[PDB]
This record gives C-alpha cells, sequence and structure tokens, in this order.
C-alpha cells in the first residue's frame, strides 16, 4: 500500500491506479531474484537410497539437508526438487517443513 | 484532573486526599459528573442480551483480531475486586497478561491504546531500562542546588498500566525487581538517604518474541521463549498469538484493512464512562456454587501432567492460577454490575485460562499443537 501511494505522489494524482500495484508487486520480487540464479534426478535417486536402509514411510527434514549437502549441492536446488515431485502427487512435506511422506 | 477519552482514578488509592480536599475547601473536581439520563442509559445498554461481545467488540474498534484478546484487556481495565483486611494485609485485583506469539501481528497497537486509555501509566523497552530508572534515584535540583529524591517507572504506574515491550530481552537485574511488584505491589530501598516501603499497585502488560524466525509448533512452549519457566506462571494469562494461512481470514483482514484507506460499536466516551461507574460503585462478593466449583476446577487442573511435571514440557499450575480464577471470576461479575459471582462467571473464567494457552489442541504428552486444529 506504502509503495502504491507514494508512486501515486509521483504522479501528482488524486485516485490511486492499478499499474501503480502491478509497479510495487515487481519491486517485492525483483528484490530477491538474485537467488534463483544457477540434478533433480540425482537428489531423488539420493533420497529413495535412505528412505530404503529406515523402512517406513517417514523421513526426517533435517537429516535430509545436511546428508544432500555433504554430497554437494544448493539449497535452491533441493527446494526445485521438491516442488516438482510435490506437484507429481509422489510425496508431501506436513508439520510445517518437519517431516517427509511418500504417498503409498 | 478529568478528561471525556480517558479513564477516572481509582478511588481505592486517593482515599484520604478527597477527605483532605474537602477539608481545604478546593474545588478541583477528580471524577467527572452524571447525569440521570445518561445514567439511565447506562443501564438500558446493560441489560442488552449481547453485552459481553458488544463490549470486546468496541475496545479496539480498528484492530482485527481475536475477541479473546480483546476480552482479557477488557477484564484487566475492570480488574479484581480489592480487599483491605483489620488486622494488616491486603489483597488486590491487578491482572497481569503476557503475550507471546509470532511477530508481524497487532500486539504493538494493543500496548499503545491501552496506554492510552489508561490513567497512569509508562512505556518502557526491554533493552532500555535500569533497576535505578524503574524504582528511583537522587538528582541535583537547578534551582535550589540541592538533592532531591524522584520517583521511577514503576512507582509512577500506582494505580495505572505499565507497558514493558520485548520482556525476553531484559536483564536478570531489571527482571529482579518485578518479583515484588507481582507479589506484594511494594517495593523497598535501602538506600544512602532513604529507608522506605513504595506502593506500586500497577498492572503489567508484556509482550515476548520468540526464539528464532517463527513459533515452531514441533517444540514445547517452554522451549521456544526464552523466559525461565519459573517465571512463566506469575502471570494470569498467557496468549499464545498463532498465524496460519487460510483463505476466508485473510480475505477478512484485506478487505478490513483496505476499508480505513477511503475518504454497531459504544463511542470512546460511553465505553469509559461506563467501565468508570462500574469501577466505582460495585463490588462483587463470591458465593458457595462458585467455590464448589473453583476447587474442582484447581483440583482438575493440578491433576493434568502430574507424570509430564520432571520434564518441563507445559507450564506447571501453581496457586497463582486459582488466584487467577478468582481474580477473573470478579472481574466478570463486575462487568454486567452485579453485586454476585455466580458459577457462569467461574466457568467463563476456566474457559478463558484454557483458549488462551490453546490448550484445546496440545497434545499432553509431547507439548505440540496441530494447527489443522486451530481456527481463526
Amino acid at each position: 500500500i506504502r509503495l502504491s501511494q507514494a508512486l501515486a505522489k509521483l504522479r501528482l494524482a488524486d485516485m490511486v491506479d492499478i499499474d501503480d500495484v502491478e509497479e510495487a508487486l515487481r519491486l517485492v520480487r525483483v528484490s530477491k531474484e538474485s537467488l534463483y540464479q544457477e540434478p533433480t534426478t540425482k537428489i531423488f535417486t539420493i533420497i529413495k537410497k535412505m528412505l530404503q536402509e529406515t523402512g517406513k514411510n517417514t523421513l526426517s527434514y533435517e537429516n535430509i539437508v545436511k546428508t544432500v549437502r555433504l554430497r554437494g549441492f544448493t539449497m535452491l536446488q533441493l527446494s526445485n526438487c521438491i516442488q516438482e515431485y510435490s506437484y507429481l502427487n509422489v510425496w508431501h512435506l506436513i508439520n510445517e517443513g518437519n517431516t517427509l511422506k511418500f504417498v503409498d | 484532573k478529568v478528561s471525556d477519552k480517558r479513564l477516572d482514578v481509582d478511588t481505592s488509592t486517593i482515599e484520604q486526599e478527597l477527605m483532605q480536599n474537602k477539608v481545604d475547601h478546593n474545588e478541583v473536581e477528580e471524577v467527572r459528573q452524571i447525569t440521570d439520563q445518561d445514567l439511565a442509559k447506562i443501564r438500558e445498554v446493560a441489560a442488552r442480551e449481547d453485552l459481553y461481545s458488544l463490549l470486546a467488540r468496541s475496545i479496539a474498534p480498528s484492530i482485527y483480531e481475536l475477541e479473546d484478546v480483546k476480552k482479557g484487556i477488557l477484564l484487566q481495565l475492570f480488574g479484581g475486586t480489592n480487599k483491605t483486611f483489620t488486622k494488616g494485609g491486603r489483597y488486590r485485583g491487578d491482572i497481569n497478561i503476557l503475550l507471546c506469539g509470532d511477530p508481524s501481528t497487532s500486539k504493538s497497537q494493543i500496548l499503545q491504546y491501552v496506554h492510552k486509555i489508561t490513567p497512569r501509566g509508562v512505556y518502557t523497552s526491554g533493552k532500555g531500562s535500569s533497576a535505578v530508572g524503574l524504582t528511583a534515584y537522587i538528582t541535583r535540583d537547578v534551582d535550589t542546588k540541592q538533592l532531591v529524591l524522584e520517583s521511577g517507572a514503576l512507582v509512577l504506574s500506582d494505580g495505572g498500566v505499565c507497558c514493558i515491550d520485548e520482556f525476553d530481552k531484559m536483564s536478570d537485574s531489571t527482571r529482579s525487581v518485578l518479583h515484588e511488584v507481582m507479589e506484594q505491589q511494594t517495593i523497598s530501598i535501602a538506600k544512602a538517604g532513604i529507608i522506605t516501603t513504595l506502593n506500586a499497585r500497577s498492572s503489567i502488560l508484556a509482550s515476548a518474541n520468540p526464539i528464532g524466525s517463527r513459533y515452531n509448533p514441533n517444540l514445547p512452549v517452554t522451549e521456544n521463549i526464552d523466559l525461565p519457566p519459573p517465571l512463566l506462571s506469575r502471570f494470569d494469562l498467557v496468549y499464545l498469538v498463532l498465524d496460519k494461512v487460510d483463505e476466508k481470514n485473510d480475505r477478512e483482514l484485506a478487505k478490513h484493512l483496505t476499508n480505513l484507506y477511503l475518504e454497531d460499536v459504544l463511542p470512546v466516551e460511553f465505553l469509559t464512562m461506563y467501565i468508570s461507574y462500574a469501577k466505582e460503585h460495585i463490588h462483587p462478593i463470591i458465593t458457595e456454587a462458585a467455590k464448589t466449583e473453583l476447587v474442582r476446577a484447581y483440583v482438575g487442573m493440578r491433576k493434568m501432567g502430574d507424570d509430564s511435571r520432571s520434564d518441563e514440557k507445559r507450564i506447571t499450575a501453581t496457586t497463582r492460577q486459582l488466584e487467577s480464577m478468582i481474580r477473573l471470576a470478579e472481574a466478570h461479575a463486575k462487568m454486567k454490575l452485579k453485586n454476585v459471582v455466580e458459577l457462569e462467571d467461574v466457568q467463563e473464567a476456566v474457559r478463558l485460562i484454557r483458549s488462551a494457552i490453546k490448550d484445546y489442541a496440545t497434545d499432553p504428552k509431547t507439548g505440540k499443537i496441530d494447527m489443522n486444529l486451530v481456527q481463526t
């Protein structure tokens, strides 16, 4: 709201517009784009290796991060992997990011 | 010494000044005048069926928030019944509230609003206070060039509300002085020039920041707040303010906020007038039917988690919780203008105490909260 108000004040207007809100949304989104500046199957094979050598459908997320880091990867890579195969309905991340559960 | 938009001072603390003013024939008026049309309005509204919701709604008419949070502030304003024994020994009715929870909530506005509605108050930060700055000190007067004694933060807050923000960021030396103010409502000073006991009859309203980014439902509460577990039990109400992502709550909050940047409730004047009337005239006294329920509730609360006491998972129950139930029942009775505390008051008090700590969603073995069950 404050950013849209600032842009409106720069046009010397009285009403606030929608092109002003779009400019604020593009700034808030652009602020964090250096984090996405650059693997999915290789991390998938690693995660399924440690589900076997365990037994159950649950798997602590903290251990996943630690094991994947030692192999050598980036945290962006892991995030891209979890989401992608979360949309293919293979697993879901429950308990606010604490455990990983494979659907059947 | 009056204002339409603020509350009237507590007559329970200035009894002899009222007597002295009449003997001195000074017509400085301390309390406000009530005409009979307005007093008729008072009982006309006090008869309303939805008094409790209406009062809670008009407390902060610009803070879209749970009514449970607002009801605690409303009952804090009324305060418990002050009792005086004729063999020495004073029991007071001050309520103490803690607002823990994620950042990016409206806790900060509640403290400001309460600062500005109570007649006497001081606003303190966490890492900006000293024991000397809270109790007393000696200073040089540039007029007479002599040394005089001056009051501190907590003594200036006598008969009012003191708001401590960022309580968790405060040193153990500064937290030491609050124990006596939360136990006996006094302070004892033995310094060069002064050896005496001072009256600090103040209400405490504190907000604390959780460790790390956000509140973690997977850990117990004692591991989320950087405060010794024994200190957490001195507060009458502990409010866990949790953030959940839910589409109809978000929609309502966004519409609420956007409606303010364009161009029923009780206005400020009438709310303050009603509260002052109630705080001035009526005095509630408890009955046996309430005593039965109070004892039953305390025993039930203690029996719970009897095994989970060695491990600090939940907040262990003490006698201060019994006294908290007494105080809240008396405050709810004072609201609605009764002189009798019936069973409904105790049931409402226990309901509120459990609802604040979110005990309707906590696993008594691990200390974890199911967020699927925390509804807005």
